[PDB]
This record gives structure tokens, sequence and C-alpha cells, in this order.
RNA sequence: GGCCCUUGCGGUGCUCCUGGAGCGCUCCGGGUUGCAGGUGCCCGAGGCCGA
RNA sequence: GUGUAACCCCAUUCGUAGGAAUUCCCAGUAAGUGCGGGUCAUAAGCUUGCGUUGAUUAAGUCCCUGCCCUUUACACACCGCCCGUCGC
RNA sequence: AAAAAAAAAAAAAAAAAAAAAA
């Protein structure tokens, strides 16, 4: 198993690396194909090689997969399986924090939270590959306040390292019952950039496909490179009303990393993207939105 | 005594009984000798 | 004669009561048919694409398992509803075996990372438990009361537990007793293959008493489990026109050029019907069946005992 | 903007009696307009000498290629099907 | 970070023909120098050259 | 001619031991020291309990001495104790006949298995199951 | 390193003349001055390439 | 290809060889049917045990290769192999190793300081 | 060979008289150890801590009790003293003295509560041999731990005396007090 | 008794001698359970194999000759000098 | 343990019956040997390499 | 953790702690102890890694507080129809 | 390019010699 894990990390960054050049060699295909469709001089750039486009242009059909792309083999098993997300926290909580950790368990349909104790971080990596866990989620505190939060897919996937800002748990709000526990409907609201795009994927693969009458609605809407997390309820008095009552904690979350490799890696992985703030136009500069 | 690995006896494609484009490689290894002069070609 | 089955079938198993037979072939499915309409009622498959190599059935018959070559986790299925129950995981590398315990209702499964898990079915917390060995594990079974049972591994040691308590009770070093002859064609002599090579196959007595172990030579050697000594050796077979029968090959048939086995490896392959192909072990497309080795795939003793 | 469920190859025997209720509308009525169908696209595959020639090379290099691999290759899923079975004594499968 | 990467990849199984002749001191592969091996007979002729 | 001489580890969590078991009188050293000045005392039993289990008659002709680092006093006792064991079954399996390594490694075996295999502990919980008995759970 | 070497193995130095010093010195000093020399004239041929 | 590609028999057959093909590793990656031009008698020969040992730098000349495999010293899984003409699976790449008590698996633990009597002799 | 406790406490002569309880006490020749730290894994699964030998069991639950908790090698040297103790006051075997202690420690029947916000009713039930061990142990733990409290007496003594109030059966032991309680109570919900 | 392999003494019978007399015949059982040994004197002994420990002891008529054990069966053969054989 | 022109020491040159794979030999007998239809086989170099 | 150990152990002396309510926790888990780093965010009486010693009870029901679903693949065997209202 | 080892010299330098990156 160990070295089958090995053995799939090099064919990971292996095909990583020729994505570019399989897009390049995909691009000049259809500019061939549109010249022949439409009688017209084949580009200059193109007047060499054409016949051999064009062999793999009569080659080319649905069955074969297509140009890779690293996103999709990271999350291979997005749709078709449920995720399976397990929530631990860092040595030595405190009382706050074992109750915010116990909360995110109920945010996500199915996951689990373990106790943290000596388990050092390389052992954990191991024994959820080991037993099939999608996704990991580590939180940290700071006067009992969370304060950190890190996202990592298991199977060689993106690790994303946020930071908590204004936390309002459930526990400091009185009387407020029991949540509705079913699959939740998902709002993506605010990613326009291409980065955007990478974010919002990470955020949305935590939870699985839903049914369609359920009434469970989780938002995350980003403002000025702030993304806030929202989760409520809705019930339809009548046609075109709809009354909204909040459960759940809220919160809001600042990305700063994107690491390639998983939380074992720090070592060895690269950063696909990086918050640098001492740019001398860091203050004026968003990255979340175009 | 036993031998591992064998192969058939078969023709080289370095043998001079195949004619120079059909031959592989002269396989030799050059070197400058210390001792050796150095003569170049330099018009004046 | 049942010939829904597209490729090999690994393994075969009846259930206790009924008059049913339940197999698990390459295809990536486990069928199960009845002997009173003859028909294959049920069929199982994975979610993913994967390739069987044994099966187990509880004694109640309500659960049916299987473990695969490469997905390296063992699927459990219903018999009545036929959904997928679960995936167990935890082993790395292949499933060698499995086998439910006939009183208790755990399953029992040994993996070659020097593992034997046990799973319990029928329990709120789903405990699980780990026995480590010393190499890898080839054969799991378990007597038939239930309270011992017997790991096969690959230095050729036959290890017997106790699965409730998971303490070893014994263990029976079998390495010398099977003895093994040179093929044609090896290199080697006898003694260095016999040196990796170990059990392959077991089989408690109806009684519990003795133990048969076999693998691939002419001879199914009995032992004495609590004395852990060897009662007596049973010879397979004499013929001697199947390969690696015997440990020193004559003398007479040696050449200064060798034994020269390829040109009566073209006279035996000379029956024709396929094209020998190289690289394959077993089957019309293997150059080697007109004399295949000796091997026991399989022992079983009779419930009734006689 | 949920995760949207893909499309799996395999169809597992709850959802392929669901499909057949749905567009029909007892249930002898059902499986026999299914068993009609199966067996006209069956003779369509023979109808054509072109995708009769391809499926016989497909057989003869399949089986090659998997002794090679001795047995070691991705499994195909079973697909669902309908099959006659006729009111006569069980003596005649044996 | 160049090293560190290739640690992953490091296959424990894997021979080479330098590594019967030598073993490693604490995980570094130092090459011990050779031995000269004098006989008795040197040994003398030494030590009468010396006097 | 040649000495007869083995070498063997044995681990407990950090603490890894090193024993050499040659031919000899009896004489059994840890680090340089007897083992009665192995520290703490506490568990000098535990350190002792090949020794009792097999009598001096069969340690008469060896000498082993244990070189042990790492961890803390209780995983260097258990690192001792089972580096001991091994390097006398395996000696007895050299320079012996195999019918006494078969009653020793049983005996060994049949007191406490940690004196010959070492068992890791690693990470089993109920949370990486699902809720609820494996049949049973969602039908 | 292997600095080592045992009381019984180890041999005298040799004992050089002064004369043999004075010869001997004046190689290593005119060495270090014309290796000195080479490595200026080569980074002056360098720059102006 | 000459087949019309909106065809379902053309896409299912298309999916089958090129997933065959690629467990078996003579293809690249599960592309299209261009990919599948590109396997040779050579692309055969890749795939044979002795030259996947000079991959996994067990061995490094290939006549020490070959003979590792007729002296057997190479297991994959439990069964050890001495045919030289075996071609292995990407899954079963990965379950080639030294089999135990060899000279060679004593000599690469010798050299990690890895080797202990008790566990290699048994 | 033979294997003595500390060297010097034999197992063989140790018999029970309650054959309720022979099958979770475990001091008889299989698990018969020099020291009561054996570093096992009994808690894995259920009812695998009746393997566990009672002296270990015993220094266990002696941990927990009055003392920052991880500290074994202490409790096992007030184990050993406390044998000692029991040895040079009663004269015999002390290991007899312990499987007798938790023999008559142990209650036969309990109270089970239904219990609501008003009042609390009860009904006489049966205890298993598994919780009679247990609460045994517990009860002589507790025992001991609170005869040390705020006195010049160190832990071992009054554990040595605890152990041998309660083998004699005498009702100046806080277990045996404990134990008729309960059984009177468990008569009077009957 | 001594081990094949090694040849090294492996213990005795007996406290210092199995029988006064002359040992006629040994014999061991398949299992390796049993061990019986015969005297000049008329003594039939049977020994345990591991522990060496006497079991039981039979006197004969007449002193015996030669002996035999078929181990499978656990059938012992014994012949004496009065001609008769005693199974 | 035994050895007494010895050795915890080492080397050579011939002999040692082919399963199918040296068949055929008591006698008798061996002389007058008394145009159907065939189209085969071979021809691929690209490295998820190591040094 | 490369930028010019306590705890514990033996022996000596001395000598009679935090309500009502409420939160969290199932195995290298709770609890105690030491030793490092400050890593492009957060962090100074704080934050995060690493190791050492290491437990008691429990492996099961819907009784309370609630949550998620349902009440229209014909092997053998088993079983044999959920109910009510208002609209069209 | 660079971390080494073996010699001499001057009040550190100099010739050879290996490994590693590129
Ligand atoms: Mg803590
Ligand atoms: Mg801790
Ligand atoms: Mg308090
Ligand atoms: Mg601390």
């Amino acid at each position: 198993m160990l070295r089958r894990e090995a053995r799939l990390r090099r064919e990971y960054l292996y095909r990583k690396a020729r994505e570019e050049a399989q897009r390049s060699a995909q691009e000049r295909k259809e500019r061939l194909r549109r010249a022949l469709e439409e009688n017209r001089l084949i580009p200059t750039e193109l007047r060499r090689e054409a016949l051999a486009l064009q062999g793999s242009l009569e080659f080319d059909d649905a069955g074969g997969e297509g140009v890779t792309s690293h996103v999709d083999d990271e999350y291979r098993w997005a749709g078709v399986e449920d995720p399976k997300v397990m929530i631990t926290t860092s040595r030595d909580p405190s009382s706050r924090l074992k109750m915010f950790a116990k909360e995110l368990k109920l945010v996500f349909p199915g996951a689990q939270r373990m106790n943290r104790g000596r388990h050092e971080v390389g052992a954990l990596v191991r024994a959820c590959k080991a037993n099939g866990v999608t996704d990991l989620l580590v939180v940290h505190e700071h006067r009992g306040t969370p304060v950190g939060l890190i996202v990592s897919h298991l199977p060689f996937g993106p690790t994303a390292y946020f930071t908590l800002c204004n936390v309002v748990m459930r526990h400091d709000i009185p009387d407020l019952g029991t949540m509705s526990e079913a699959k939740p409907h998902l709002i993506t609201h605010g990613f326009s950039s291409r980065l955007g795009k990478r974010v919002s994927d990470i955020l949305r693969y935590l939870f699985p496909v839903p049914k369609d009458d359920s009434h469970r609605v989780i938002t995350f809407a980003n403002q000025d490179d702030y993304i806030s997390f929202r989760h409520h309820v809705y019930k339809k008095t009548d046609h075109r009303n709809v009354e909204l009552t909040e459960v759940g904690p809220r919160f809001e979350l600042k990305l700063y990393m994107i690491r390639l490799g998983t939380l074992e890696q720090e070592a060895t992985a690269d950063v696909e993207w990086r918050w640098h703030p001492y740019t001398n136009t860091a203050r004026k500069r968003v990255f979340l939105s175009t | 005594t036993r031998k591992y690995a064998t192969m058939k006896r078969m023709l080289s494609l370095r043998d001079q009984r195949l004619k120079e484009k059909d031959r592989l490689k002269p396989k030799k290894k050059e070197k400058k000798d210390p001792s050796a002069l150095k003569e170049r070609e330099v018009p004046q | 004669t049942f010939t829904e089955h597209s490729s090999g079938v690994t393994g075969v198993t009846f259930t206790a009561t009924g008059y049913v037979v339940v197999t698990s072939s390459m295809d990536g499915t486990v069928r199960a048919f009845d002997l009173h309409r003859y028909r294959n009622f049920r069929t199982f498959t994975s979610p993913r694409p994967t390739q069987f190599s044994c099966v187990a059935v509880d004694a109640s018959g309500e659960i049916v398992s299987a473990g695969a070559q490469d997905s390296f986790e063992i699927f459990v299925w219903s018999m009545q509803t036929g959904r997928l129950l679960d995936v167990l995981s935890g082993h790395e590398g292949p499933i060698s075996g499995l086998c439910f315990n006939p009183m208790k209702s755990v399953l029992a499964s040994a993996s070659w990372d020097k593992t034997v898990r046990l799973w319990d079915m029928f329990d709120s917390w789903r405990t699980k438990e780990t026995l480590a060995l010393t190499s890898d594990a080839l054969a799991v079974t378990f007597r038939p009361d239930g309270a011992e049972l017997a790991v096969a591994t690959l230095n050729s040691q036959i290890t017997f537990w106790d699965p409730e308590n998971a303490v070893q009770t014994g263990s029976i070093e079998g390495r010398h007793d099977l003895k093994t002859g040179r093929k044609e064609l090896d290199k080697i002599t006898a003694k260095h293959a016999a040196k990796g090579k170990a059990f392959t196959a077991l089989c408690y007595s109806a009684d519990g008493h003795s133990i048969l172990a076999g693998g691939m030579s002419k001879f199914v050697c009995i032992y004495h489990v609590r004395e852990q000594i060897l009662m007596k050796r049973f010879e397979i077979s004499c013929n001697l026109s199947l390969d690696a029968m015997e440990e020193f090959l004559n003398r007479r048939k040696m050449t200064e050029f060798g034994n020269l086995a390829l040109i009566d490896q073209d006279a035996g392959q000379e029956d024709g019907v396929a094209i020998p192909l190289p690289g394959v072990r077993k089957g019309d497309m293997s150059s080697r069946h007109f004399k295949p080795e000796i091997r026991v795939t399989s022992l079983r003793f009779s419930p009734t005992g006689r | 903007d949920d995760v949207v469920r893909k499309e799996k190859p395999k169809e597992d025997a709850y959802e392929y009696k669901k499909r057949l209720t749905l567009d029909h509308e007892s249930l002898a009525e059902i499986y026999e307009q299914e068993y009609i169908k199966l067996n006209q696209q069956k003779t369509a595959e023979e109808e054509n000498p072109e995708h009769v020639e391809i499926q016989k090379m497909m057989d003869s290099l399949f089986l090659k290629l998997d002794a090679l691999s001795n047995f070691h290759f991705i499994p195909k899923p079973p697909v669902p099907e309908i099959k006659v079975v006729s009111n006569l004594p069980a003596i005649t499968m044996e | 970070k160049a090293l560190r990467k290739k640690a992953l990849e490091k296959n424990p199984d894997e021979f080479y023909y330098k590594m019967t002749r030598v073993k490693l001191q604490d995980g570094v592969h130092i090459i011990k120098e050779t031995k000269e091996e004098v006989t008795p007979e040197q040994l003398k002729l030494m030590r009468t050259q010396d006097v | 001619g040649p000495l007869q001489s083995v070498q063997v580890f044995g681990r407990k969590k950090t603490a890894t031991a090193v024993a050499h078991c040659k031919r000899g009188n009896g004489l059994i050293k840890v680090n340089g020291r007897p083992l009665e000045m192995i520290e703490p005392r506490t568990l000098q039993y535990k350190l002792l309990e090949p020794v009792l289990l097999l009598g001096k008659e069969r340690f008469a002709g060896v000498d082993i001495r244990v070189r042990v680092k790492g961890g803390g006093h209780v995983a260097q006792i258990y690192a001792i104790r089972q580096s001991i064991s091994k390097a006398l079954v395996a000696y007895y399996q050299k320079y012996v006949d195999e019918a006494s390594k078969k009653e020793i490694k049983d005996i060994l075996i049949q007191y406490d298995r940690t004196l010959l295999v070492a068992d890791p502990r690693r990470c089993e919980s109920k949370k990486f199951g699902g809720p609820g008995a494996r049949a049973r759970y969602q039908k | 390193k292997a600095g080592k070497v045992p009381k019984d193995r180890r041999r005298p130095a040799v004992i050089r003349e002064p004369h043999e010093r004075k010869i001997l010195a004046l190689l290593d000093a005119l060495s270090t001055v014309h290796s000195q020399k080479m490595k200026k004239a080569k980074e002056q041929r360098h720059l102006h390439n | 290809r000459d087949l019309p590609e909106r065809d379902q028999f053309r896409v299912r057959a298309s999916a089958a060889l090129l997933d065959k093909l690629y467990a078996l590793g003579l293809v690249p990656t599960r592309g299209s049917l261009e990919l599948c031009d590109f396997v040779t008698a050579s692309s055969f020969c890749r795939r044979r045990l002795p030259t996947v040992l000079l991959k996994l730098r067990m061995a490094q000349h290939l006549q020490a290769a070959v003979a590792f495999v007729e002296q057997g010293h190479v297991r994959v899984g439990p069964d050890v192999v001495t045919d030289p003409a075996f071609l292995v699976t990407r899954s079963m790449e990965d379950f080639v190793t030294w089999v135990d008590s060899s000279k060679i698996k004593r000599h690469v633990l010798e050299y990690n300081e890895e080797r202990d009597d008790f566990d290699l002799e048994a | 060979p033979d294997i003595k406790l500390f060297g010097k406490w034999s197992t063989d002569d140790v018999q029970i008289n309650d054959i309720s309880l022979q099958d979770y006490i475990a001091v008889k020749e299989k698990y018969a150890k020099y020291l009561p730290h054996s570093a096992g894994r009994y808690a894995a699964k259920r009812f695998r801590k009746a393997q566990c030998p009672i002296v270990e069991r015993l220094t266990n639950s002696m941990m927990m009790h009055g003392r920052n908790n991880g500290k074994k090698l202490m409790t096992v040297r007030i184990v050993k003293h406390a044998f000692e103790i029991i040895h040079l006051l009663t004269g015999e075997n002390p290991l007899q003295v312990l499987v007798n202690a938790i023999i008559n420690s142990g209650p036969r029947e309990d109270s089970t509560r239904i219990g609501r916000a008003g009042t609390v009713r009860r009904q006489a039930v049966d205890v298993s041999p598994l919780r009679r061990v247990n609460q045994a142990i517990w009860l002589l733990c507790t025992g001991a731990r609170e005869a040390a409290f705020r006195n010049i007496k160190t832990i071992a003594e009054c554990l040595a005396d605890e152990l041998i109030n309660a083998a004699k059966g005498s009702s100046n032991s806080y277990a045996i007090k404990k134990k008729d309680e309960l059984e009177r109570v468990a008569k009077s919900n009957r | 008794v001594y081990n094949m392999q090694s040849g090294i003494h492996r213990g005795s019978f007996g406290k210092d001698q199995a029988h006064k007399g002359s040992v006629r015949g040994v014999a061991v059982d398949g299992l390796n359970q049993l061990t019986v040994t015969t005297g000049s004197e008329g003594l039939l002994k049977f020994w345990n194999f591991k522990n060496k420990i006497l079991i039981h002891s039979v006197s004969l008529s007449s002193s015996p000759n030669i002996m035999l054990l078929h181990r499978d069966s656990g059938i012992l053969g014994l012949a004496l000098d009065d001609f008769s054989i005693s199974v």
C-alpha cells in the first residue's frame, strides 16, 4: 500500500506537468478543424504538420477521456461517492474549542470528530488514508476563540489554509434546539475569478449530493476576499413569500494558502498560490473577485 | 562453471564484414595524451 | 453445470442450511444458485470494477462476503436484499482468504501485510481485531466448533490462535515436510526452491484433532495439532509424466549442452489446437501445457467425516 | 449550486425495474415490451456485416491479451437483461 | 527541498553492488580507507630501514 | 574455528536495543553493567523474566551484551527483554539443534508473546467506522 | 579521516637537509605566484569575451 | 476509426480496448485511440519482469536482472517466478520484491544496518 | 519452574470457594506473572479484562483513586508493601486473602431504579459476575483511600487492613458495609 | 537419548540406570508420548518421553528376546526365551 | 573415545546400466511385390527508463 | 528543532479546594510532566509541534429529548391491504 | 560548482584524489 501511494503520486504530478502541453496541443487542433469545415486558408503556424492534426482529429471520438485536468484527477470521486469528513483539533484543546469542533460535525453530513491526544500529525494522515477518509479538517484556537482552519483532501489533494474572523457559536445562543441535519443545498455567490472558482470547488465537495425537496441552505458569500458562512432553513408560508430562520454557527474565512500536497508534506509540496502582504500594491488588490 | 543470462551467438553490429553505412559505431574513445603535441592550422 | 460466469471461478461455497451454492469469479461477480429450480437468482457486483479472489458466506446465510485482488477491501452484501451492506477496509495488500466463524458470526480475513483481521458483524460499536504475524499470511480456517483458528504463513509455519482471546496457542514448523522436486527448466536445485515455498492449503478434520496441509508437491501432510507432530504423509500421485514430481532429475538424460528440454517441449506442443504464447503460466496458450506441474490446489473434509 | 450527480455506467436491478415501469404506465405486460425491444436490437447487430466482423476481431484479441496478464484485467459490469424461462419440469436443465 | 523530495520515492529494496562491501555508519555512507595488508617479512624490513 | 555470534534487534516505542550473543560462560551485560544494576529496579523482575523461565543451564553457554538507546525507562526495559530473548532463540537455532530452539520458542510464546514479537500500537477507533453495526445500517 | 596509526606501526618522518628545503620552498612559492597569475588572466579573457 | 464517430458500438469498443491496454501499461494514458497506434512489439518488451527490475532500481544491468529471476531471488506476491518472459501488470509491479531468506536481501538489510538474524533466518 | 508473585507468593495453594466467580478471577497457573505490570491491551474488547490477572486489575484500580493518574510504579510498590504487611500480620498467603476479600465484598443483587422528577422506585435485580468483581475491587480501593485520608497512616497499612477485614468478613470494613446496605435495600425493594 | 543433528546428550531414563540387567529392546511411540524398554531381568517399563518419568512396570514370565513396535496401531510384539510370543 | 609411517590441511586422472531414446537373433520362415482435390510464411523504431 | 529533561526512584528530618445551575469526554482516550519552534495568516502572561508515564466504566435500547427515512430483483422459507379531511 | 580525504610549503597556500548538484 505504501508503494502504491508513492506510485500514484508520481503519476499525478507527471500528468500535471503535461496539462499545459496538451491544452496547447488541443487548441491548435480546432483552428485547423475550423479551417477545413469552412473553406479558408489554414493559418501559417498550422501550415506545417497540418495532415498530422487531421489524422488525430479523425481518431478523435467520444470514447476517449480527452485532455487531462489536475482538478478532475484530485476530485475523482466527487459526484459518484459521498465524502467522508473527519474533524480534529490541535493538541491540548480549550473547552470552547471542543464545543466548536462538536458543531462542525453537525454542519457536515456524515462527519465524525475524534479526540486529538498525543497523535503525531503524520500518523493521522496515514490512518485516514487507510480507512478511506476523504477529507480532513484541523482547527486552531486562541484564548478560547477559534482562529484557524485547514481543509485537506487526503488522496494527494489540495490543502487550503483559512483564518477565522467573526465566530459566533450556537452554544452562546440559548434555547435554539436541534438542527435539521438533512443533506443541504449549497449557495455559492461572489466567486468570479479563476482562483475563486478553485476555492469554491474545495468548499463544495465537502458536502454530499442533496435531495430536491431539502429545506436546508448553506451559503458561502465572498465580499472583498472574505468568505461568509451562513446556515439557514426556509419555510414557504405561501406562494412567493418565504421565511428564513437562522441556525448553526456564523463565521468568516480568509484564504492565504493552497498547497498541492497534504498537511503531512509541508516540506515538499509546492504552493499553488500564496497571499503576499508586503507587495507595494497589496492593500489595493483582490484575488477572489474580478 | 554454470552460466546464466546466456544469449545465442549472433552477428554484431560493429563487424567490418558489414559496410560502413551499416556499421553501428567505431566505439572508440580518444584521450588527448599530455605528452602529445598540439598542432593547429591558423592562417596568418 | 452452470455457465453463467464468463471468466474463471476462484472460490465456491455451500450455504450451511439450504441447497444453495455461491461462487465468486474473476468477472467481478459473486453469483448464488439454487438447486431446487436451477437458476442464478442473485448476483452481487461491486460499485467499482474489481476482481474477487474468494467467497465466504455466514452460517445463517444472510451475509455474503468477498475479497479483491486489487482494491484491498472486503465487500459485504445482504443475501435477501442484494444491496452492498458495507466495505471493510484496513488491510494492506490483497486478501489471501476469508472464513466465517461457524458459531459466532465473525469474519476472519488474512492479508499479505503479515496480518489476520477479525471483523464483528452483529456488533453495535464495530469492534475489530488485528493479529500480527512474522511473515505473510496465505490461508485461514476455523475448527468445526469455532474456538481455534489456523494461519499458514509464508515461512511455512502453521500458527494456531484463540480468536476470542487473541493469544497464540501453538505453532507447527512444516518446511522440511513439503518435499518438492525440481522442474525440467529450473536452473536452481530442489532445496533452493523449497526455501521459498510454503503451505497454501489447510483443512481441519471433522473432529478437529488433526490438520491437513498441502501445496506444490505430490504430498499431503496430516499433523496432530496438539502434539505438533506429523502423523502421516499421503502421496497423491506417482505419475512421472507430470512436472516437478521427483527431487533429483535423472542423470541419464544429461548431455554436454544440457538436458535439452526445448526439443521435448516442441514435441509436446505439437498437439496444435492453439498457439503457445510467451509468458502464460496456465491454459491453452501456455507453452508448458502438455506436462503441467503437480499442485494440490485445494483440500476439503466431509462434514460427515467419512 | 450543488454537487451534480454524475452518470454511472453500472445499472443495478433496482433502477432497471423503475425505468420499465416508468415509461410503460401487468408485470408480464411490462416484461413483454422490453423483451421484444431486446430481440429487435439483437437482430440489428447481426444484420450489419461490419459490426459482426469487428466484434469477432475483438474476441480473438482480448482472449490473447488477458492470458499475457495471467487474467488480471479491469472487469466489465454485468448488464441487466430479460431471459425466457418456459414451464416444463426441471429435469431438462440437468 | 530538492533533497527531501527525493526521499519520498526512495525504494527500500533497491540494491547496488557497492552496498555489499560498504556499511552505513549512523546513516552516513563513509568510504573507509583501503587496508595496506603488509606481511611480517616486509614489516621486519621497514624496521631495519628505520634504524 | 570462526567465532559463533548473532546480533538481534528489539524495539519498544522509540527504544531500540541491539543484542550480541556469542559462545561464552554465562555473562549478560547491558551497557557495560550487570542486569541487577539496571534502573528502575521496580521492574527488575520484568528484566529477569527469560532466565527464570529457562534456567541457568541454558544461559551457561553464551555471553550476551546489549546496547539500548532511546525512549524512557519502561520502554528500554521492554526492549532489553525482547532483544535478549530473540538473541538467545537465534543462537540456539544457528549453532544448536532445532529441537531445543522449538522448545525454548514455544515456552517464551506460551508465557508472553511480547518477548519475541513486537506489536506496534496503531490508530483504531469507533470514529473511523460509521454509526451502527456493519450489518443493519441503512437496511 | 583515519588519522590514527599505532605506536608500533608508525615510522619516523624524513629529516630534510637545509639545502633541500631551500630548493623545495622556492618551487612552492614560485608555483603559488604562477597559479595566481594564470587565474587572474582567466577572468580578463572571460570579461573581454 | 472507420466506423462513424457517433455510433454506440464504436464508443463501447473504444473504451474496452483502451482500458485493457492501460492496465497492461502499453499505453501511457487512457486518452484517444491515437495512442493505440503507438503500441509496438517493443511496448511488450518494456513490460517484462527483467526490465521492470531495472526500473525499480533493484538491478542496474539487464544481464544482472535476467540473472536474478533465473536464480529465484524475486517474487511477485507469494509466488516466486523464474520465467524472464513474464509481463507484469501495473497493479502487480507494486508487489515485486526480494524473496525472503535470499542473500541479496541479506546484503540490502546489512547495508541499511537493519539486519536481525531472528526474522530473516527464523 | 514455579512462578511466584514478587518472587515469594505462590499461586498453586490459592483456591476459590465460589463456583460463580471461578471464570472471572485470573490467579491460577496460566495467568501467573512475576510482576503486576504486563502492558497488555485488556480494554480493547468486551469481556477481555476477565483475562487480566486480578493483581494487575487491583494495581490499575488503585491508580485511579486519590492520585495523579499515570503513576503505576508507585502503585506497584504500594501493593507490594501491602502484601508484605498482610503476610506479617496474618501469616497466610496474601493472594488467598485478596481472593477471599474480593469474593466477600461483591454484592449479589442490586436495585435497578426507575426515576421521575417526583419520586424514584426500585426493583431488585441480579448482578453479573463481572460487575461483582468490578464493584468489589472499586469498593476495596475506595475504602483504602478514604481510610488513608487525613491520618498519620500510609496508604499501604490502610489497604492491608482493609483486605484483612474484608477477607475475615468483619463489618469494620468499608466494602462490607456497602455490600450489606446494598443487599438490604434490594431486599426491601423486592 | 541423543539428538541426531548435533549428537548432544539430552538426558537419560531412570535416576541412575533404567534396568538392573541388560537392555534388550527400546521403542518410541509414533506421537513421541511413551517410551517402552525391556530388561534381561524380565521387567517391562513404560516411560514418558518428554519429562522421563516412570509410569508403569510389567513383569514377564520369561526373559524377553527381541522387541518391535507397530507405531500406528499401537501394537507391541514380544518374543520370550520360552519360545512363546506375547502381544 | 579408539587411529600410532601422522595431519582442525588441500587437489587431481579413469569406472559407475538413456523411461519414451542401441530396435530387430531357439526353431519355423521372407519367395513369383504379383498421378482425386492443395496459394502458404514473413514484414513497427516513440520509453512515466537506468547508468 | 544549523541563516556569519522533568516527572519518576532510593534514603533523611518534621508533623496536624470552591454552591445552585451548566459544558465536555470512549483507547495510547481522560489526566500529569518536560523539551523545542515563532515558520509571508493568527499568535506574547499567548500559539503550535515533539516525546515520556498512562487509567475507571461501556460494545445496547427507544423509556424522556430529538434526528433521518418509509407504509405499493416473485429461488426456498416467511408474510398477506395504513387511516382521515378539503379542493377541483 | 561544491562538501571531503591524502602530501608538502609559508607566517595559510599549493599538487594530485573521491562523491554530490548541474
Ligand atoms: Mg490533555
Ligand atoms: Mg498527552
Ligand atoms: Mg473542583
Ligand atoms: Mg506540556
